[PDB]
């Protein structure tokens, strides 16, 4: 069974049109191995895709809207290390195997706390420490805030300024 | 007013932190006045004279005026034609210098003011390293030579190396650098080395600027490379290393000990440095594992990670190790034994020595030791470091004490103890048997001593010892030397495997059965044969020996002989089994 | 001024790499390792610690002719054992 | 501030900022370079063809194109003090001295075989020709008889002389830069300059500097007379292909595979305009006497940089 123990959850109030910029501000200072950032629809996977393609920063898009052999073979390419940034809009459960991720970007709000918990938790051998981070924009975000808080008994604070290193980094 | 000078330079620091006087140098250090331009700068900041270009070029146009005779002589390089300075006029001149001598007075005076500010103009920058090169491929190859060595070890640490690291990119003056940097010995270029990266840096404000600037910039490129693109990458990795290799490499080292991952592209984008940066990266290293837990019941992952890299980037590179072995050896004599994990790695990844099942023990036991190149190269610079600087002797040595060391000095959980000891073992072994393969009959006899020398005056356990002394007998006196039957006890600890049991032809004739493989079937066979007439004439000694050989009687013989012998290794535990059998059978009840 | 840069003591600029540079058998021999067992012949005695009897016992492999001597009494705990051989 | 040329010369390519693209062969266009004076403009394709156009007033027409060779010319030289007097050094082992007065070949002379980079004594008496096994021929410009030639062992890309004829530089692919005295070839120096191989070398026209490309994005500015390398321009990602100096030595254009050509003011090293559309370019000159300059970039054409508009 998917735990929380030992994982690092923030969060930060903002617009929808800000969630970009922000998210490169993250990828400006926070130190990472790997990066899954998981948005809600396929238009806006690819989108920012697309968008992060045109930065310098390597990123694969595994949405939705894909063949089961096609998911695959981009997320075995991910497993490989030849891409550090995947942008999926869902997983095929058991958690995240990948013990490399650190950081994970809740850039859109889940459907329930199965969702979030099979966002931010993860089933690796060796890597038990890691960051999420999810992005508030209404009250809404909030209010799912609270309730993940209250079914998986985890706190949510603030997004501070400076974040510790050797916290969610073993 | 002199005055705002001083708070014009606490400005400059400050905002780095977070003029009729230079008209009068400029046009002073224009004539031959040299004593009078020395008086004004003193009478001001440290580096605020130089810190203007007009000044600067001044003071670099006066510098070379001075010096053109001995570059002239001594500097210009093979085929070129060279701008002759036509020396001033004036009789109060800095008497333009001649032989290495008047150079070191006046020129190193006026090099002092310089700094960090010779970077405006790179023509002097190579003359100096001209003439400096010269003076030690001539000298070196002695009180004056001496302080002229100091002083050009100064004027490198002070306006050479700072210089350097204003250059954007500058992937030439780092291969002329190196050109008289080749000369020192690894312990002045390490001291260069440490200087110019921990205290260089402190000071002058542009140096924090382009300590940042070099900061981000690695930041950015290695959170963002990938696995798939190695050298799009390896060049902005090269830029930075030709502009700042002591800060960019401490950083991705950090990293590489971070991650652990991450590890081979990155000695894979390595491949555009230059061999001043290879010197660099090996003193990075050096500091890394020096420096800074280390325990936690079992060797730490960052220990291994960084043992990975080092192994990685010593077998692919030229990068000149002498400084690893020598610190291995050191921290050997400070009684701390993890270190011994890299050597291991080393020797593991640049030689190709890298459990075993009954086939390949016996295959191991002449071709098919070396079956179970590559590695042709790699070994000959591990044996050219071993042979160089004499350390073959001192880290065997080293090992075959500390191993005791580290069990009953604690140097715990009885399990962490254990594993240390292990690999402490297993390195003496490893490296003993890469010294007996590369190092041979000739280098082995005349730089490993006798047994009588051994355990007598460098502590050594009998075990290493006859480890150790084997090699050299491929009796008596040695039975006598050993114990202050003694016959009986020469016989055994000599003897090894390989010269009392003879295989192969099965797996011979399997991989056998091409021109290449039937000569090297025949070149086996030819060995099998001559281990044939080897092991006949080693049994046909035996019988007088036996002659004359010999309760508490085999007990002595039974630990001393035994426990040791049969502990050592595999090799040696079916040796140790072998002989009693068949020798000692043909008291065995 | 740069008179001179060096001295015979290696510098080695980094302050760590300094101290190894200018720094530069094992075996206690059966009395200068126990040297409080005959002095203590068992709650918390040290003949109850497993850390210090397994290096007994490689201590007494070295050395102490009695160890590879036929007892053969069986001897129920190693600790009754090592008691006997000091 | 930048500097006054660099200004200067900002204001001149914001007026004058149009590329046009013309017409030459039907195949990829190797080399491209211009006349003695700057009113031909010969430039050699796939197609092994060569043509050689008239720069007019602001257009260049099609004189001529030359035809005869077995296989891809590689590289054209125009006589540096003849103006229509050029050669095209090919595959197929043979080198062909054109006439562009009479429009025929004047002379044709057979190597040992697949020349790659040619260049023209700054005299006009021999020519030096390397070919693809690194095996380098002189031969003599007015009596076309080969009269040395000379194997290396290493891997030589681009050929060059002292330009006042008294030293021949080599560039091998081990990252390095060979000075051998020319009138009797015996080797003088190397120059370890680049950790990757160097791939082109040239010598601007006033006689100070010459500039060697390498194989990982740099571009090095070395002092002729001294040989010490004063600056290092790194603002290309991929392997520098070709390198130019303008008519008075100010400005340098390199060109590699990335998608823009950029031109830096030599004394200082810095910046100035930078031309971007697309495709990868490969070769690039400038104009001996304007400050105009053409290319072949990425079925062959060669485009202008310059005047119109």
């Amino acid at each position: 069974k998917l735990t929380l123990h030992g994982l690092q959850q923030y969060y930060v109030k903002l617009k929808d049109n800000e969630k970009n910029r922000k998210l490169f501000d993250l990828l400006d200072v926070l130190e990472f191995n790997q990066v899954v950032i998981f948005v809600k629809s396929v238009q806006r996977c690819i989108a920012l895709a697309q968008l992060l393609v045109e930065q310098n920063f390597p990123a694969i898009a595994i949405h939705r809207g894909m063949p089961q052999e096609e998911r695959l073979s981009r997320y075995q390419q991910f497993k490989d290390f030849q891409r550090r940034i995947l942008v999926a809009t869902n997983l095929f459960g058991r958690g995240m195997d990948i013990e490399r991720v650190n950081i994970a970007f809740n850039y859109d709000m889940p459907e329930d706390s199965d969702t979030y918990l099979h966002r931010v938790a993860r089933a690796g051998r060796f890597g038990t420490k890691g960051l999420a981070i999810t992005f508030v924009s209404d009250e809404n975000d909030a209010k799912i805030l609270n309730d993940v808080q209250d079914r998986f008994e985890v706190n949510i604070s603030e997004l501070p300024d400076e974040i510790d290193i050797s916290s969610y980094i073993e | 007013a002199d005055n705002c000078i001083m708070d014009e330079h606490k400005r400059e620091i400050a905002e780095a932190k977070q003029n009729q006087k230079l008209g009068l140098l400029e046009a002073l250090l224009k004539i031959g006045d040299w004593q009078h331009a020395q008086n004004i700068m003193d009478q001001m900041p440290p580096y605020y004279a130089a810190s203007h270009k007009l000044i600067a070029l001044a003071i670099c146009k006066l510098i070379h005026i001075t010096i053109e005779p001995l570059y002239r002589r001594v500097g210009v390089p093979k085929g070129a034609k060279g701008s002759p300075v036509n020396a001033l006029q004036n009789k109060r001149a800095p008497k333009q210098a001649e032989s290495f001598e008047d150079l070191r007075r006046d020129v190193f005076n006026m090099f002092c003011y310089l700094g960090p500010h010779l970077s405006h103009d790179p023509i002097l920058f190579a003359k100096v390293v001209r003439i400096g090169k010269s003076f030690m491929k001539e000298f070196q190859s002695k009180e004056k030579t001496e302080v002229i060595l100091s002083c050009l070890l100064s004027i490198t640490d002070q306006v050479l190396l700072p210089s350097l690291s204003l250059m954007d990119c500058n992937a030439c003056m780092s291969e002329e650098l190196w050109g008289m940097f080749k000369t020192f010995p690894y312990q002045h270029r390490y001291r260069l080395y440490g200087q110019w990266k921990n205290e260089t840096y402190n000071s002058h404000p542009l140096l924090v600027k382009v300590k940042a600037q070099t900061i981000d910039r690695a930041k950015y490129i290695m959170k963002r490379l990938t696995k798939e693109n190695v050298k799009p990458s390896g060049r902005q990795i090269g830029k930075l290393s030709h502009s700042n290799p002591t800060i960019l490499f401490d950083y991705i080292l950090s990293q590489i000990q971070k991650y652990d991952n991450l590890i081979t592209p990155v000695v894979d984008s390595l491949k555009y440095l230059t061999s001043l940066n290879y010197d660099v990266l090996a003193y990075c290293i050096i500091e890394a594992l020096a420096n800074p837990k280390h325990d936690d019941t079992t060797i730490s992952s960052w220990l291994q990670s960084l043992a990975s890299f080092c192994g990685a980037v010593f077998r692919k590179y030229p990068i000149d190790l002498a400084g690893l072995l020598q610190y291995v050896a050191n921290q050997l004599k400070a009684g701390k034994s993890f270190d011994l994990l890299i050597l291991k790695e080393v020797v593991q990844k640049m030689a190709g020595i890298e459990e075993m099942t009954m086939e390949q023990l016996e295959a191991m036991t002449e071709q098919l030791k070396a079956e179970g190149r590559n590695t042709k190269k790699s070994s000959q610079r591990l044996k050219d470091a071993l042979l160089d600087h004499d350390l073959a002797l001192p880290l065997c040595l080293l090992m075959a004490q500390q191993r005791n060391g580290v069990i009953f000095q604690e140097g715990k959980h009885l399990k962490l103890v254990g594993k240390l000891y292990d690999q402490c073992h297993d390195t003496l072994v490893q490296f003993g048997g890469f010294l007996a393969s590369n190092l041979s009959t000739e280098d082995y006899i005349k730089r490993v001593p006798s047994i009588d020398v051994l355990c007598n005056e460098f502590h050594t356990p009998h075990d290493a010892a006859f480890f150790l002394s084997r090699p050299m007998y491929a009796v008596h006196e040695a039975v006598v030397s050993l114990h202050v039957s003694p016959q009986f006890y020469a016989t055994f600890w000599s003897l090894t495997m390989y010269d009392l049991a003879v295989p192969t032809s099965y797996e011979r004739e399997v991989n056998k059965l091409k021109e290449r493989c039937t000569a090297l079937q025949d070149k086996l066979l030819e060995e099998e044969k001559k281990q044939m007439e080897h092991v006949q004439r080693v049994l046909q000694r035996l019988k007088l020996e036996k002659d004359n050989w010999l309760n508490e009687t085999i007990t002595k013989f039974l630990q001393l002989c035994i426990f040791p012998r049969c502990i050592f290794s595999a090799i040696d535990a079916v040796y140790c089994a072998r002989f009693v059998e068949l020798v000692h059978q043909q008291s065995t009840l | 001024a740069p008179e001179d840069f060096l001295g015979k003591k290696i510098l080695m600029g980094n302050e760590e790499l300094t101290r190894l540079w200018n720094l530069c058998e094992h075996m206690p021999t059966l009395e200068e390792f126990f040297e409080e067992a005959i002095e203590q012949a068992n709650e918390y005695k040290a003949v109850n610690n497993s850390n210090y009897g397994w290096r007994a016992l490689r201590l007494l492999a070295r050395r102490s002719p009695h160890f590879f001597q036929p007892t053969n009494q069986q001897f129920k705990s190693l600790p009754e054992y090592l008691e006997n051989m000091v | 501030g930048p500097s006054r040329y660099v200004l200067g010369m900002q204001e001149l390519f914001r007026g004058h900022s149009k590329t046009r693209e013309f017409l030459a062969h039907s195949a990829k266009v190797h080399s491209v370079a211009w006349s003695c004076d700057g009113r031909r403009l010969a430039s050699g394709s796939f197609d092994k063809t060569a043509s050689v156009f008239l720069l007019e007033k602001d257009r260049l027409v099609k004189e001529n194109n030359y035809r005869g060779h077995g296989d891809s010319v590689d590289q054209l030289c125009w006589h540096p003090s003849n103006p229509d007097l050029f050669v095209t050094a090919s595959g197929d082992k043979t080198i062909r001295i054109w006439d562009v007065r009479t429009t025929k070949c004047i002379a044709t002379v057979n190597t040992k075989g697949e020349n790659i980079n040619i260049c023209w004594s700054p005299d006009g008496q021999t020519i030096a020709v390397g070919n693809k096994d690194d095996v380098v021929t002189f031969i003599d410009a007015k009596t076309h008889r080969s009269k040395a030639e000379e194997q290396f062992k290493f891997e030589v890309n681009e050929i060059s002389w002292n330009n006042d004829n008294n030293m021949f530089f080599l560039t091998n692919g081990n990252g390095c830069i060979n000075i051998l005295s020319y009138p009797e070839l015996k080797p003088v120096q190397s120059i370890n300059a680049h950790p990757s191989n160097c791939i082109c070398i040239k010598f601007d026209p006033m006689g100070k500097y010459f500039a060697t490309g390498s194989a990982d994005a740099l571009v090095s500015l070395w002092d002729v007379d001294e040989l010490v390398c004063v600056r290092c321009f790194s603002r290309l990602d991929w392997p520098v292909r070709t390198l130019s100096f303008s008519h008075d030595g100010k400005m340098l254009a390199s060109a590699s595979e990335d998608h823009f050509i950029d031109i830096a003011e030599v004394e200082t090293g810095d910046k100035l305009w930078e031309v971007q559309c697309e495709s990868p370019t490969f070769t690039v000159a400038w104009h001996p006497k304007r400050p105009l300059l053409a290319f072949a970039c990425d079925a062959g054409t060669v485009k202008l940089f310059g005047l119109p508009n």
